[PDB]
């Protein structure tokens, strides 16, 4: 298709598409829309536009669903994103230096623009909403209005699943139903309850968030900023698996909230997919508390073999007082189609969104200088105490020597909490450090993670960036409050914790710790 | 030879720990076992992505060693179930993780030609179902001997023996064509200056040309431009240079070496965060000067004296800022303001604090009404302003001037924002 | 169904077992797994074979989750690496250990249709190697976990549920085609009583005889009994039926059922060790009867008093054993003497002593130079006797065969030492 | 190819046959011959025919060789050995009925017969004598009679190596070398250390002993021969040694120093448990140097003998002895038999009968293999003082064990009667009316016969059990006062005593059997192998 003109300026590189008939536009990377006239058909679906904009999407791991010319009648476009820097962050990890675009795409390309078109020839999947897909999907959003009370919705699956896809059409689907709905108090909320591929929440953690204007589609890698974060649960691990008995505790915690709200209308959650194995396990004790008005099953050929006792067995009829209520389906399929990372790890994708974080001056503007270079602020640890009450260790940690702690916390990601509840502190102390007795502290907030720089135990105090996003949530609190420390095994980025030439030059004469250089003695190899 | 993290400090910390996995003293003081594994059992609070196998079940191996070892009505020998599982556990991980690692030698390998290359004995490989596919667990003696020789295999093997076998252009190679870019551009804004000095009404106006005639106005008319468009284009590639905030110090390095206060004036006006990116970075390089008594800094360079440096870029500075839109990015500024402290900053609040002492004056303009909601942030501003200037002037005296000036030429209250900051890596408090 | 071997010796021990290893209702006090644990680990000493693999694991989970229950001050060494290092352990055997047995084969089921097959949730079957190859050890809480269900899971599949699915003619067969041929010879036998006693020459002496005259006869000497070899061949087919030792006292339970008193004469000279084995079967017989009341013994049934019983079978033996003979095998003898204690034993010493003196004043033959060197064993033999006999004459009167005729019939410890009596017990109770 | 000379013999079933004829002679189980004119090739070995019987031990799982013919010259030959009981074992024993004789044979099978004679037709495999081991069997022949020193020899073979028969093949060398030197009084010692197939010692046990010049008996006796006598023997407890290498490397040091006091002088036999692939080079490695072997020897070939090679050259050392100076090297080819080894007969079947054997084992040549429960069992007290038995040995593991269920263990558990050297001091833990040897160590103790518990007496303090008969006197033997020790090990009880078979033996329908149920098994519990 020849290509429509595009206007350079006044700012964003706004450009303007004209597409013959009704035609299928390729978009990668950030963008917002506010299209005038016509009727726009993303996986088939209605979206008008009457002067109200719409943030778009499109990381290259998925397939970038293209977009329909729909009626009627049709035939500031293409504006650039808001964000100043989360494109930028490429250098800092070079991994993800093709997230948002192609090596080599059919364009010579620029730095001012935040979209890039991907003509065919570029060979990335643009796989359309499966129909076979659509018929399960389109029986949701008939059910949403009719339901005549607030309906719970589970989908669950494997990792490969596609289950994030699924959720993603629910959700712009759901969100488009609830504008023209009025007055519609009917506000979805989205139920991350899986650590390993988060949506919405922090990473290894566990967030329930509200979803309520303005548009932001498809996904955003946790930056999109469509969302408000009610309350939210640190796990500490990338499955739920190395604490099961842990996290579904920390998400039955979650779940009750909703009653705590006692709050009515649709819900949205995707369970850890645990399609083999302790999942059989892991799933029916909340098939059994969500109440689940609609479970999803879309393993099919995968094969669908694993999950066969479950969906029977906890099904427990409905266990929700007033909804009293079944489902069960299957809908099978692999996607994206074409290979499942598409080139990107979810693993090396996983560091991506720990490092976006730390970076995140708002939800709009992103730094990616090296953490290094900009000042972290500064925790004193009381032992009375004052700032830190406690440091919270996992289960198999609770005895360690007194001199190495100082060393164990130092350049560690821990999530930062504080007390809520009065309780007695109950700490033991070690090396000037208020370590956690016990375990237990079972009432507790979670408000941010955090990363240690440094410690200086004379002083007490205590080194550790934030993401300055946050700031000044940390500072806007009691100071007396007191706060406790859960040092769970969350991955330190390795390109942020000893940064390079280039990144920076340090100092000759300084000495690099936890960091060898020596070629390694064989027989050294990790077992991975 | 990219990096290695380890969880230990250094070659120090690890030297230290192969005497207490082998003290060759039986007991007591000389003694250090307990502990060693405590440390490996802690690096395991980092680890273990970073640990090496190799000394991971020889902190696995004996943990279950001195567990067998207990000689007061305690543990392996009351009861030795548990125990001989222990024993037989480590070394499953033990042989598979050397045995079994395969990615780290090629895969399909029979295990025995995979166990020749390494010095693995040969019965080791033999080892590897020891409990699993065999109806007993084998005798709680000959746990015992593997375990002592598997110590003294892997410290013989590993520990002391030699071996050592088992680039990044591009980020050079990406800055030098940066490089010649601002220094491209640089070099154009010098030829545009004469174009710039008289078609200021270009780039003093950013803001308020909301509304541009040439989008509005007609086209194809019956009856009917180089300079600003150049300027335009100009003002381009700094914008698109500024997007990019790894090189924000390189930037401002390279200006400084060119520094002319017109492109102060301009890039002041045009960048976003560009106003409080310099005093950082001249709050940075005025400190580094006071504190380092060897080191030449650009911008003393650039100005050897105080009043040369107050007049020509401190007090430049000062009457360029917008005031309204100072307001916007303060928070930035306070933690800027807290971030960095030096006589500098003393007189900056001072100045800045008589700028908006000075727009109340002329302030008194007919539109009282539209700003009701608009006073109590300058009153708010105002007074942390107040606080920090006595703040500071407890700490900061006209002294330093003099400190400044002297300077040879060469030809914990919670959660805070630390003061001052030296770029430090994960080390050295 | 021939029998299996199991530690336990009650079906009652192993209903004591279960109710140890799960306590009811609550575990505060009367947890009973310390101890549970502690048999089974017995049941392994008698043998690990014996064991089964569910019982095994029971114990050896069972185990490891007593292990993490310690909480007391002295602050023990433990990193909880040990803990978690056992955990896996009797899961990577006690998962194996389902499919593996009975047996794991070239042409196998894949390890995930086994786990089906048998009961086991498919969420065990990726434990197998689930502690082994990953890198690092699964948490506390996990292991936990799995063990405080696999448990139960033992419990549901074993311990409560009955599903049961998972020699006698043979070896009847051989026995049966030995008593045939037996009661064949017998009655080979009866028709030949004529034959044998004509004959006394054959029978007698055939120990005795060194050499034959037909081989020392010269060929073509000059110009020149099938009653005979048909008797050396009954006796034959008598030597051979005897040569197995396991049914010996069968050939004897058919003998006393068809008693003659020549026979005993025939088989006690042909039959090597056949003296001591009748003798033997004769007490055991007798004291059987002693024992108890209601058993009346193919002996009683031959004779019906003690007395009878002397003359016609008693006696009858002792005269005819050859004291060489005897001597030759005193050590049978005090076995058989040490080993069962009664009087028939003292009136048969005492009887074999007397005959011993009435073949020394016979003494005075030529050969008497000869006799030095065998002297020194008479009277050893003699001087066990008198050690024998003085022993019985103070547990055994003559009040003891009154019990053998009032009976109605039916119509210190010393080392190592022989017990005397002895009935038969299965490795239960002596 | 007709048959021969099947007379009669009365009894005993004697029979004859032509040492002149072109045929090999063929033959099954225990017989024994004198020839009476002409030589005998037996693996390529000769034997005078003038009136000296030789036994001949035919076990049906090792591989069968002919019997040879040769000069000078010919053309009681072939008798019953005179054993009455071990033919029988089968009525007993089902796994060991073919043993001495096939199953289906196509000759006439014959009751009083102890020797078949086989023909081809039959299934059983003739190995005979490889011609590519002769060359080293062969040389060091040469080397017996030359040395001028005693020559220490080692042979180490994995199980099915065939280092039983290198060996025996060497001791039949040897043997017949030693009859006809003068004077020759250097009677081999055979120095047994294997329990795996252990040959000429008791089961699961250790041993040195000497081998008899005369009267000849070969091949292959299942340690049933009357060719041996036992000088020192040591228990390991298990099928190998790997269960408790502690006590066999200390087990076998303590043996070959007994042959040091002896002062010995002269030839020596040995082979060690095989151990090609394990933990073996190093275990092996320990008493190479210490027993001095002239000439360690290797037999696997395309074994692969690829584990059996560095641990030795290690293993290996210049001398062992000053006299000695020496060590040499071979490696030969380890296939025998040829056909398969097992040939319906496991050795893992096969131990359980040697068990068996012992027990019912009246004397040198006479068995009776009634079942042992008709047997009367022996008694002696464990007690309190105690004075016939002072403390049981249990291994390491197993120490805690609790003390009510200690009496159930130990009945119908094979047990091997120990004799304590005199000694310091008693070491007696007791629970429950048991003395336990607490701490185990206590390495004075002696092994004299293994035992098996019948049943124990708490009350009485007394424990009835059996012996093998054969060993009685000696326990007898002993000194009143000599302490006396159970050993618990794990030894295998057979089965086939434990339960007898309803047949073979009459029991009241209603007694209970303690240690068996006859109920089906719930799945699924089965033994884990």
């Amino acid at each position: 298709l020849i290509d429509n003109i595009t206007y350079e300026g006044d700012e964003d590189e706004t450009m303007f598409v004209g597409l013959k008939e009704k035609q299928k536009l390729h978009l990668s990377g950030v963008f917002r829309l506010q299209v005038v006239k016509g009727g726009i058909v993303y996986n088939n679906v209605h979206y008008n536009a009457s002067r109200e904009i719409l943030t778009f999407w499109h990381p290259l791991s998925q397939s970038i669903p293209t977009i329909d010319f729909s009626h009627f009648a049709g035939w500031l476009r293409v504006f650039n994103s808001n964000h100043t820097g989360l494109l930028e962050a490429g250098h800092l990890y070079r991994d993800v230096n093709y997230l948002w675009k192609p090596k080599e795409p059919y364009f010579p390309l620029n730095e001012r623009t935040t979209y890039h078109l991907l003509h065919e020839s570029d060979r990335i999947q643009s796989l359309s909403v499966p129909g076979y897909w659509s018929t399960p999907l389109e029986k949701l959003y008939l059910s949403h209005k009719n339901a005549a009370y607030d309906t719970r919705i589970m989908v669950i699956g494997g990792k490969n699943s596609g289950k994030s896809t699924f959720l993603r059409l629910l959700l712009e689907k759901f969100t488009q139903d609830i504008r023209d709905s009025t007055t519609s108090q009917e506000e979805l909320v989205y139920l991350d309850l899986d650590p390993g591929q988060p949506e919405y929440s922090l990473p290894d953690s566990i967030s329930l968030n509200k979803i309520l204007s303005p548009i932001s589609l498809g996904q955003h890698l946790c930056q999109g900023s469509n969302f408000q974060t009610l309350l939210q649960f640190y796990a500490g691990s990338s499955s739920p698996q190395d604490e099961p008995t842990s996290y579904l505790n920390c998400a039955d915690k979650l779940i009750d909230h909703l009653e705590e709200q006692a709050f009515f209308g649709t819900s949205l959650l995707n369970l850890p997919g645990w399609i083999k194995g302790f999942g059989m396990q892991i799933l029916n004790h909340i098939i059994r508390k969500y109440k689940p008005t609609h479970l999803l099953f879309l393993e099919t050929a995968n094969s669908k073999r694993h999950l066969d006792e479950l969906t029977i067995p906890q099904s427990f009829s409905t266990s929700l007082r007033d909804a009293y209520a079944p489902e069960v389906v299957r809908v099978p399929a692999h996607s994206l189609n074409h290979t499942l990372s598409s080139r990107f790890h979810a693993s090396q994708l996983r560091t991506f969104k720990i490092l976006a974080l730390f970076h995140k001056i708002t939800q709009f503007d992103y730094d990616f200088a090296p953490l290094l270079k900009s000042a972290p602020l500064q925790i004193s640890y009381g032992k009375g105490k004052s700032g830190i009450k406690g440091i919270q260790f996992p289960m198999e940690f609770q005895d360690l020597n007194p001199q190495d702690i100082k060393s164990a916390l130092e350049g560690t990601v821990i999530g930062i909490y504080t007390y809520s509840g009065e309780d007695s502190l109950e700490v033991k102390s070690l090396n000037t450090f208020p370590i956690l007795q016990s375990c237990t502290s079972s009432s507790k907030n979670f408000i941010t993670l955090g990363l240690i720089h440094s410690i200086d135990t004379s002083q007490q105090i205590m080194n550790i960036y934030v993401p300055p996003c946050h700031t000044q949530i940390l500072d806007k609190q009691p100071e007396d409050a007191q706060w406790i420390i859960v040092r769970n095994k969350t991955e330190t980025p390795f390109c942020d914790f000893l940064p390079s030439p280039r990144t920076i030059t340090w100092d000759d004469n300084i000495q690099i710790p936890f960091a060898t250089f020596e070629r390694r003695k064989k027989l050294e190899h990790v077992w991975k | 030879i990219p990096p290695r993290i380890v969880p230990w400090r250094d070659f120090a910390e690890l030297e230290e720990l192969k005497l207490w996995f082998y003290p060759k003293s039986k007991g007591t003081i000389e003694d250090k076992r307990q502990r060693a594994v405590q440390r490996v059992q802690s690096y395991r609070l980092k680890g273990s992505q970073y640990l090496p196998h190799v000394v991971d079940s020889t902190a696995q191996i004996t943990c279950a060693v001195l567990l067998d070892e207990k000689e007061a009505c305690l543990g392996v020998h009351q009861d030795s179930i548990p125990i001989r599982l222990s024993y037989v556990m480590a070394l499953i991980r033990f042989v598979n993780g050397l045995l079994d690692p395969t990615q780290q030698s090629q895969f399909a390998i029979p295990l025995h030609t995979l166990a020749a290359k390494i010095g693995l004995p040969s019965w080791f490989v033999d080892l590897r179902h020891w409990g699993t596919h065999e109806r007993d667990l084998p005798g709680l003696e000959m746990l015992r001997w593997a375990a002592n020789e598997a110590l003294s295999w892997l410290y013989d093997h590993y520990w002391n023996d030699e071996e050592l076998e088992d680039y990044g252009y591009r980020r050079n190679d990406k800055l030098e064509k940066y490089m010649e870019s601002l220094t491209k551009t640089l070099d154009k804004w010098k030829r545009l200056r004469n174009e710039f000095l008289e078609y200021k009404w270009v780039w003093e106006n950013a803001n308020d040309s909301l509304i541009t005639s040439s989008n509005f106005s007609g086209d194809n008319l019956v009856n009917y431009s180089s300079s600003e468009t150049m300027i335009r284009e100009n003002l381009r590639q700094w914008q698109e240079l500024w997007k990019l905030s790894i090189y924000h110090n390189v930037v401002l390095e390279k200006f400084f070496n060119n520094y002319d206060p017109l492109l102060l004036k301009v890039l002041m006006l045009n960048l976003n965060n560009f106003d409080w990116k310099v005093i950082e970075w001249v709050a940075r390089n005025y400190r580094t000067q006071q504190d380092d008594s060897n080191i030449t800094t650009i911008l003393k360079r650039k100005f050897n004296a105080w009043k040369e440096l107050q007049k020509r870029l401190l007090d430049v500075i000062i009457n360029n800022l917008n005031n309204k839109n100072f307001k916007n990015k303060w928070q930035n500024w306070e933690k800027l303001i807290d971030e960095n402290a030096s006589y500098l900053i003393l007189y900056f609040c001072q100045s800045m604090l008589a700028k908006l002492e000075t727009e109340k004056i002329t302030g008194n303009s007919w539109r009282n009404k539209k700003r009701r909601k608009q006073i109590d942030s300058t009153v708010e501003i105002e007074a942390k302003l107040k606080e920090n200037i006595d703040n500071l002037s407890l700490r900061f005296n006209e002294g330093e001037i003099k400190l400044y000036d002297f300077i040879p030429a060469e030809k914990v209250k919670n959660w805070s924002r630390v003061q001052n900051w030296k770029p430090k890596p994960f080390g050295v408090l």
